[PDB]
């Protein structure tokens, strides 16, 4: 051990707690013109904090305020330099900073319960996925239908060479009561389609907004479930005329206890339902679509599906 | 010490003080050095890998606790006497109740006979009417418990809903109890807590469950631990023979806890729902943890 | 479809940031991939309907926990036994061996073990159980035999469309077509056979247009999918005989042949499944049998498949070739490989092996996440093979 | 049924001969009750008179057969009497060319 | 404490405590599971 | 000592010092006799040969690191609260970190319970308020580990080529990990190091590997460890089953290094490349080796 | 004396001195019996 | 008789061949002075180098043959054995109809 | 290395000779495995002695002309001394089989 | 020192490590070699 080196040591930090290193733990003989200073970095090298000791005749007094060492973290490396005056730097310690106080575990992570979900489907890839659980007629009800005879995306309804309807639950569940759905549609043909938010296990009950389109019966409705191809009318209808290409927006707010639909980009919703009798909360998060035709033939199918939490 | 109090209630309701204050007032003291009392003996599974053996998952084993006490007395007579009830107060096929109460609250274990109890010294008893007496008990249940926390909700509508609060503040998971009336039609909640056992931590976060609808007289009694059958009709019905392949497989995972929600239909009288929710730890007494 | 652009846009220019969390969508990848191959699986016990009528009635469940210990084999194209070990303690052990003296139920029990969410789907019959003492700790051993056994009960007569005391003529039947279709053919002709004969067969079964819509198959407990005789993409074709030989003796030396396999799927439409692509498969009851044959190796394509490789550059693609008079098949190296990938290995969450693009190279070396047992190779033996008596 | 008679009051030969029916009980939940009652199909008299393993003569009863429970050495054996047998038959059932 | 005693005998496999009849019993076991279905039934 | 700092990071992230400075702070400190920690256990395997045994090679066994520690506090009740939570910092199913520091810098031991711990003396623990935890604890992967070394190679070109300065300053051999951003094909280095497990070992000195053309969104993580699949994309593609039975075969040996290349072809948009090469050891402390 | 001893290995039951050989052989010899007068000549 | 020579004078396949007859006695009361005499069945050389066991080259001769003294799986085997070569037999001699 | 060797016949014979070659075991290769124990790997070769060729040597009913034509009678009959009938059997069935 | 000890276990035989495994797997070799030739191909 030829040359002189420093000395492993180890720092307490405390929230609220002055930070302070006395004087009679840097002893030693300090000629006028002395200076100390200690330095903390991260895993990374950079410096997250830099202070300056009071150097006396035989002893170096650290005080910081408890806020410039607040964002010191417990792992930052630090390292005591001394400089007598007209030398280098010169290293008496180094080592780790702990932190002896309470800790707090919840607020640093974020579980999965409390973060706001955000999911897509395109259809584009002429499969259904893993995402989508068939439900009313089992398995195998679900299809994609290309509609390349116009300059149009595949789109996304019921396994028409076995079924009329069918029914579709995003496999997970949302983290909130209130939700946003966009869905990009296409108008192929008379049918019926339902878009379905606050849904439970297997769709029993749910909120939804159906959009019919007909000879005669182009309009919207506000329905409430009675399994995942049932449901019942609530409110009047509003007419309205789905062209191919369509945007519309499902939002439900829980504050407001109210389902609203609104079209393309217009700012007043197309439709309107407040304090329907459906179960909210944990367990009935889940989303989906349905879909009824009287024809073996694609009606009101979405070509482009989000969904999101919170309005 | 004042820190620590070890009771035992016997199969019979005996009452006996083994440590802490009020120690040896019943005769019978607990000498040291007693083994597989604290932690839940867990063994853990490893399968070969690539570097040696690859975790593969734990198994709980039964508690085996060895142990001694020391019955004593002036004289041979109430020395007789306190070792043959010390002796009644146990049982191979029945339990008793071994409490321990410290500043974390009162936790029991039900321990029975291991085998024949292992009496006295080389020489008569009645010489010293001070004898130790070796017992090896054994936990089939190996997890300290708390008395289960029991929530009751009455309804006379024919639809309701209401929201059971619900918390694992142990270390381990439990499985809960449903006791529902007739008729109706239950949902009850079968959340996974993110449990992903079947693979389907997140698919099975708000998953509801639908018993069968239940005809007049045919309380049933839900059970989701592995232990019992779920469905169990009081009149002796095959309930879970109109079930359909489906059943309760999630237990409360440690940690979690929320509002579950417990609806009822098609009830021309209301009816009443019972959560009985166990309160399971690995050991006699630990500070809570979150 | 998130480029990296669009990533290193969202973490704000950071590349670090932006690896990291292309390293966590792998992660979390990998680790649902973990989760599904340690799921617990599914044991599930069902009954015939005590009134007789069709559907098997759930009777319960096996916990996995409460299992003291399980053995359930796939085999190709063999019949295999599952073995089930519980406390005589157990519920269903209980049921079990309170089911020979029970007057109001069934004899037949069906096993369904279910992996990765009823992917992987072990079904079988109730062979036996047997009370065995261990130390005087008694616990019920329970045998069932998989789904394959019921074509060692199905046979066929030299007439199945006949009644079998009155005239059975020829005294052989055959059948020869596509190796699948003729195979799947023989199943059906018995199955209706053994169903009732109750109607009239059509020239092709699998001609789904030949059946009427008015015909109730609800009460077949055992279906068979298969295309028709034209639809049918067999490259080798195959001739079975039978004189009251059982199906499985029969179709044993044409499935090795043409290295065809038998899959068999107890339908729960309990648990939502339903079934298509054979007559009557939209009526079919909880826990029906459905077979199909198919071409998992895909051995006698136009297109061949992968027949041997090394480490260091993958599989090789080989076709066979086949000599005078079609009895000797050699392998021809493709040595331009131009086969496209399935669209299957497109689709996310895709995981299954296409026949025509075999994937699957499990590597032992020092760091080895299996164990291999034994490696065993042996050459031919005959030259030539005798085969006649008389004509 | 297997049972092994130590030292029970029973007396094979005298009380139960090979044949005859006998019921018999299990203790196991579900079946305490039942009584499966079979014709006695084999009885064994054993003993062995070594030092190191050492016992009296005892008799070990199987009531009832079964062929799915039976050994696969018994059962190969049985299959193959019979297959010799029917071997034999339908040899000397040919006819001659 | 663990290496040199009862925990490394159970490294040693079998050497203590193990029964031969319960082991040949499995064996048969599994023969049986392996040769049962595939027997005739004549 | 000052030369050497032992650390446990528990499962609920609290920070132990029980060896080096500052050691005890926390309540728990480490005693003497741990064992199986220095060194990785390695079993050799002969076969017969004619002059006895011959060298058949090498396996690394997991680590069961069975080691003592001491809870300490003035007043039983913080002792206790000192034993809960250093009963909370450990688990059965997840790991806690063990970190060794000394003048090499600080290497990692990923140790998770093998079994149940042993805590206290023969009498009860609140008398002393200083007892004694036996944990055996087990590292199923058994290599000392520091954190990885990083590289990045973004480009904008639709071909271009790089090369990754790489090399081997432990004693034990590491498996490289590469991240790569679709579309694009690449082809990625697979040198042999001249490592002869194969009988290739400079056959394959200059090994490429030419991972399936990506589709677009088809960012994938290329794990040459065989702990984990190879090819994983993070849309949950099928990249392996494209990739027709080739793999990442050889390790970086030990001592070893190079200007490894990695090509892209095919990427209109110009991908990124990410190279992760671990930093395994096999002795919590250890000169570079050279 | 006796517990915790040779007699009680002797409980524990083929633990120490018990060779392999002999126990194959008598289990060998018990299926001869069993099986050998079902056997054909042929 | 079974036979083992360890370091025994005899050289198998020299002063003994398959097929030939030799003598052989068994140390046992009433049968001292009877010669057994049976033509050579079987020799087996055997050798193991294994660190473990380790068993020199070793010779083990069978003298003379019994079906009853059989091992029941050779008996299967040799049973099996002439079941099949008499089923084939059976088949071509079949009459077609 | 056998079995992937296309310039290699998949057929080997074993000599094992005792005494100078005074005694010989030869046979051909049945089969071999590689077999691990405790992460050793080894490799069991069996081979079946030469008098397995008389398994695979059948005698038709008439040896001397083709099969698939005429095979008259209906069996084939050989009497004679016992060592000469045996060999004149087994050379017929070799000289028709080359 | 020899006598006594484990050079008398040796003598004893298979009293200490011996695994069941390998004895089965060596007996149903033996068997295997011994009916093999002469089961038919068929």
């Amino acid at each position: 051990m030829l040359s002189t080196g420093p000395i492993m040591e180890t720092l307490t930090l405390t929230v609220g707690s002055a930070f302070e290193i006395p004087g009679w733990k840097l002893r030693g003989e300090y000629p006028a013109g002395t200076t100390s200073h200690l330095v903390f970095t991260d895993a990374a090298g950079g410096t997250l904090g830099e202070f300056e000791g009071t150097v006396s005749a035989k002893e170096i007094h650290y005080l910081q305020a408890p806020d410039d060492v607040k964002n010191i973290p417990h792992g930052a490396n630090f390292q005591l330099f001394v400089t007598y005056p007209s030398m280098q730097p010169q290293c008496l310690y180094f080592g780790t900073a702990i932190r002896k106080e309470p800790r707090y575990p919840l607020s640093t992570v974020v579980s999965p319960e409390d973060s706001a979900v955000q999911y897509k489907a395109n259809f584009v890839g002429q499969y259904i996925g893993p995402m989508w659980k068939p439900m009313g007629n089992g398995w195998g009800s679900l299809g994609i239908h290309t509609h390349a005879l116009i300059s149009e995306a595949p789109s996304m309804g019921p396994n028409y060479s076995l079924f009329s309807s069918a029914a579709a639950r995003w496999l997970w569940s949302m983290n909130m009561d209130s939700v946003t759905i966009v869905v990009r549609v296409l108008n192929v043909g008379a049918g019926k389609f339902n878009v379905i938010v606050c849904a439970d296990y297997q769709m029993q009950t749910y909120l939804g907004i159906q959009f019919e389109t007909g000879i005669s019966n182009n309009k919207v409705h506000v329905i409430t479930g009675d399994g995942p191809l049932n449901w019942g009318y609530q409110g009047d209808a509003v007419n309205n005329t789905t062209a191919n290409g369509d945007v519309y927006t499902i939002k439900y707010n829980d504050l407001l206890d109210t389902i609203s639909c609104y079209k393309g980009t217009s700012l007043t919703p197309l439709i309107e339902a407040s304090g329907l009798d459906v179960p909210h909360g944990e367990g009935f998060r889940y989303t989906g679509l349905a879909w009824n035709t009287a024809l073996l033939s694609p009606g009101v199918e979405p070509t482009a599906w989000e969904a999101k939490d919170g309005v | 010490t004042d820190f620590l109090k070890i009771e035992l209630i016997g199969r019979d309701g005996s009452h006996w003080v083994l440590s802490g204050p009020g120690m040896g007032q019943q005769g019978v003291t607990l000498n040291p050095n007693l083994q597989q009392f604290y932690d839940a003996p867990v063994k853990t599974l490893y399968v070969p890998g690539p570097f040696g053996e690859e975790y593969a998952g734990k198994r709980v084993q039964r508690r085996e606790i060895v142990f001694s006490v020391q019955a004593y007395d002036e004289d041979p007579d109430t020395w007789s006497t306190v070792d043959s009830l010390w002796r009644w107060a146990w049982d191979y096929d029945e339990e008793s109740e071994l409490r321990v109460s410290t500043s974390d609250g009162t936790r029991f274990l039900k321990v029975r006979l291991m085998e024949e109890p292992k009496p006295y010294y080389e020489k008569d008893p009645h010489i010293t009417a001070d004898n130790p007496i070796v017992m090896t008990v054994t936990a089939t249940f190996p997890y300290w418990q708390d008395e289960p926390e029991e929530l009751i909700w009455t309804t006379l509508s024919t639809e309701d809903m209401t929201r059971f609060p619900v918390r694992n503040d142990g270390d381990v998971p439990v499985w809960l109890k449903w006791t529902l009336t007739a008729p109706g039609l239950w949902i009850l909640p079968d959340f996974s807590w993110g449990n992903d056992m079947y693979s389907r931590g997140r698919e099975d976060l708000g998953r509801t469950v639908a018993m069968p609808e239940l005809v007049a007289g045919e309380h049933v009694s839900v059970d989701s631990d592995p232990r019992v059958q779920t469905l169990i009709a009081v009149n002796g019905m095959p309930t879970q023979n109109r079930w359909k392949g489906n059943d309760l497989l999630y237990p409360l995972m440690p940690g979690k806890g929320a509002e579950i929600p417990v609806q009822l239909k098609n009830a021309p009288e209301g009816g009443a729902c019972k959560l009985t929710r166990p309160r399971w730890y690995s050991r006699p007494w630990s500070r809570p943890g979150v | 479809a998130n480029n990296w652009t669009d990533i290193l846009a969202a973490s704000d220019g950071d590349e670090w940031a932006a690896f990291k969390t292309i390293e966590a969508q792998a992660d979390e990848v990998r680790a649902g991939h973990q989760a599904l191959r340690r799921a617990k699986p599914l044991i599930r016990l069902w009954m015939n309907n005590p009134d007789g009528s069709e559907g098997l009635v759930y009777v319960g469940r096996v916990d996995y926990d409460d299992t003291i210990r399980g053995s359930f084999p796939f085999k190709n194209n063999t019949p295999s036994q599952g073995v089930l070990e519980l406390r005589d303690d157990n519920y269903l052990a209980v049921w079990l061996k309170q089911l020979p003296n029970n007057p109001e139920l069934k004899k037949n029990v069906v096993i369904t073990v279910d992996f990765y969410g009823g992917k992987k789907r072990w079904s079988g019959l109730l062979d036996k159980w047997t009370i065995k003492s261990k130390e005087h700790v008694k616990y019920l051993e329970v045998t069932f035999n998989d789904d394959l056994t019921m074509l060692q009960y199905l046979l066929c007569p030299p007439n199945p469309a006949l009644p079998i005391p009155v005239l059975q003529f020829p005294r052989i039947f055959g059948i020869a077509g596509p190796a699948k279709w003729a195979i799947s053919t023989l199943i059906f002709i018995n199955l209706f056979r053994v169903q009732g004969n109750l109607w009239t067969l059509p020239d092709d079964p699998f001609n789904l247009e030949s059946w009427d819509d008015i015909l109730d198959w609800s009460d077949w407990q055992c279906f068979v999918k298969s295309n028709s005789f034209l639809l049918d993409d067999s490259s080798v074709w195959t001739f079975l005989s039978s004189r009251m030989n059982p199906v499985d003796s029969i179709i044993a030396d044409a499935l090795d042949d043409a290295q065809l396999t038998i899959t068999y799927r107890r339908v729960l439409t309990d648990d939502g499944e339903t079934a298509e692509g054979f007559p009557g498969a939209h009526g079919i009851k909880n826990g029906a049998l459905v077979f199909e044959i198919v071409d998992n190796s895909n051995a006698t394509a136009l297109e061949g498949t992968f027949f041997s490789g090394t480490i260091v550059d993958g599989f090789a693609r080989s076709v066979l070739l086949y000599g005078g008079g079609f009895v000797e098949d050699t392998l021809s190296v493709v040595s331009d490989d131009q086969t496209l990938q399935p669209d299957e290995y497109y689709q996310s969450g895709w995981l299954a092996t296409m026949a025509k693009m075999p994937w699957l190279v499990v590597r032992d070396n020092e760091w080895t996440p299996i164990e291999s047992s034994d490696l065993s190779w042996g050459p031919a033996k005959n030259v030539s093979v005798i085969v006649g008596g008389d004509n | 049924h297997l049972m092994a008679l130590h030292d029970s009051w029973i007396i094979p030969g005298l009380h139960i001969d090979i044949g005859q029916r006998m019921g018999s009980t299990v203790n196991s939940k579900g079946v305490e009750n039942i009584v499966w009652v079979n014709q006695l199909e084999e009885m064994t008299a054993a003993w062995d008179n070594s030092a190191g393993q050492t016992m009296p003569l005892s008799w070990v009863l199987k009531a009832g057969k079964s062929d799915r429970a039976m050994s696969i050495g018994e059962r190969v054996a049985r299959l193959a009497k019979k297959m010799s047998e029917a071997l034999n038959n339908v040899g000397v059932h040919i006819v001659q060319s | 404490s663990s290496g040199g005693g009862p925990a490394v005998v159970n490294n040693y496999g079998d050497i203590h405590t193990a029964n031969y009849d319960e082991f040949y019993k499995g064996q048969q076991r599994r023969e049986a599971q392996q040769q049962a279905p595939i027997l005739p039934v004549r």
